[PDB]
């Protein structure tokens, strides 16, 4: 009897997957970036290394990090929006034995 | 005077590669000063023919 993801039910919150499907390129060279599809989620965010100063002489600006846990299939290049931000997926560890994920997420806003 | 190359640098900035350009721009002016100094407003000179 197995239920290992039964420990990221302890603590969650609902973030806005927003799942990705790629484009292509205008016959003058330019992106055009599209598909978005989006649907509420439950996560288990923790703030490893979040939220560091950086006071450029451009100004002052944060770079935020943030991993995941979540039980939802998130590819490498998606976008979770959480607390009004969003943030944009780093690098993930599936474990399909299993029915969960690790992701790092980053600020997007700069 | 005169405004230099001008370069396009992006830069990946929180998860966006952040367009960019810098040049360098140079101007051309006079020095302006001032110091307190002394000055002459008169003189004395001595002639003498050594031998008449």
């Amino acid at each position: 009897m197995i239920d290992v993801a039964i420990a990221i039910d302890a603590e969650s919150v609902e973030v806005t997957w927003r799942n990705r499907s790629g484009g292509s390129y205008d016959s003058r060279g330019n992106a055009t970036g599209a598909s978005w599809a989006d649907t509420q989620i439950r996560a288990a965010i923790q703030p490893v290394s979040g939220r560091e100063l950086q006071d450029l002489p451009e100004g002052v600006r944060s770079k935020v990090t943030l991993v995941a846990w979540t039980r939802s299939e998130v590819a490498e290049n998606d976008q979770i929006i959480y607390l009004g931000d969003a943030y944009r997926v780093y690098a993930a560890r599936p474990r399909p034995m299993d029915g969960f994920t690790r992701i790092a997420l980053g600020k997007v806003s700069p | 005077h005169e405004v230099a190359q001008i370069n396009s640098i992006p830069e990946f900035l929180g998860e966006r590669w952040e367009k960019r350009a810098q040049t360098n721009i140079t101007l051309r002016g006079m020095s302006t000063d001032g110091f307190k100094v002394d000055v002459i407003e008169q003189h004395v000179i001595n002639v003498t023919g050594e031998r008449a």
